[PDB]
């Protein structure tokens, strides 16, 4: 599932914001 | 008073707070009632107008606000600046008559301090309500963090991250402006250091979740550890967030709220 | 709201002009 891929992608977008 | 508990409130009331010190300092030596000052009927008419707008806004601020504490703490700050402004006006008249009146200088001083004080309370009260907005957000993150213990699937993880991410972002942005306005190093450090840790651990908390949600999926594998590692990050982050709430709490709590 | 700080600067400024109109020597 893209689930694990999405979970990461979503966390990435967030961390970039937290940046 | 040096009620500048913020770096912005300070930069705003500092300049004038100094001039007031002189007036008092000089009026003590007897050098204030010395000179025969010009007409302050124009300038005093300005501050009287400036105070009206300040009061007006504050009145609206209370009108809109949902904060009950700010709702009941602001009004007085109004009254303060309002009547302290009248002493200012009075002194202007007293001086328009006699440019040497020593009691006019008494009002001229008591009034300036009332304006500066009232303005301080006004801002400080407002600001403290803003700090409660941060505390609320933090208390929100704290809550959701625990929700990370019921995430049992990739789909759940996706959802969780999607939610934590935003709030995790908001409180990060709020703590950023926050630490800047602080007027004490020690607080700023803790506030900053603690928020950093939370940032550092977030990706770690997501890993512990993926590993667990996966190792648990990979059925028949060591899971008592993934759990323990997930619950630890949840605890660590939760602890950091409490240091933040506690600090923000220490640097704004004005005891009229009991 | 973030105006309160605006008006606060205006009363902080007016009070200043008044104060400096008594400053000279």
């Amino acid at each position: 599932y893209e689930k694990a891929k999405e979970v990461s992608s979503a966390l990435s977008k967030v961390l970039s914001k937290i940046d | 008073m040096p009620v500048f508990h913020t770096r912005t409130i300070e930069s705003i009331l500092e300049p004038v707070a100094q001039q007031i010190s002189h007036l008092v300092i000089m009026h003590e030596e007897g050098e204030v009632d010395g000179k025969a000052i010009p007409d302050l009927t124009a300038p005093v008419a300005a501050v009287q107008a400036a105070v009206s707008n300040l009061v007006r806004v504050g009145k609206e601020t209370v009108q809109t606000t949902e904060d009950q504490i700010l709702k009941r703490d602001m009004p007085p700050a109004f009254i303060k600046v309002e009547n302290a402004c009248t002493k200012l006006v009075q002194a202007a008249q007293m001086l328009q008559s006699d440019p040497y009146s020593v009691p006019a200088r008494d009002y001229l001083i008591d009034g300036s301090r009332g304006i500066l004080s009232g303005t301080s309370d006004l801002l400080l009260t407002f600001d403290e309500a803003e700090v409660r907005k941060i505390i609320r957000v933090c208390k929100g993150i704290l809550e959701y963090l625990t929700v990370a213990e019921v995430v049992e699937t990739m789909e759940d993880l996706v959802t969780y991250t999607k939610n934590l991410g935003p709030g995790m972002t908001k409180m990060a942005k709020m703590i950023d402006e926050r630490q800047q306005e602080l007027t004490h190093q020690e607080h700023r450090v803790m506030l900053v250091n603690s928020m950093n840790t939370v940032k550092e651990l977030l990706p770690v908390l997501i890993s512990a979740m993926k590993i667990f949600v996966t190792t648990k999926n990979s059925k028949n594998q060591g899971i008592e550890e993934a759990l323990k590692n997930r619950n630890f990050t949840v605890e660590k982050m939760s602890a950091e967030i409490n240091e933040i709430i506690r600090v923000l709490q220490l640097t704004s709590w004005d005891e009229d709220a009991w």
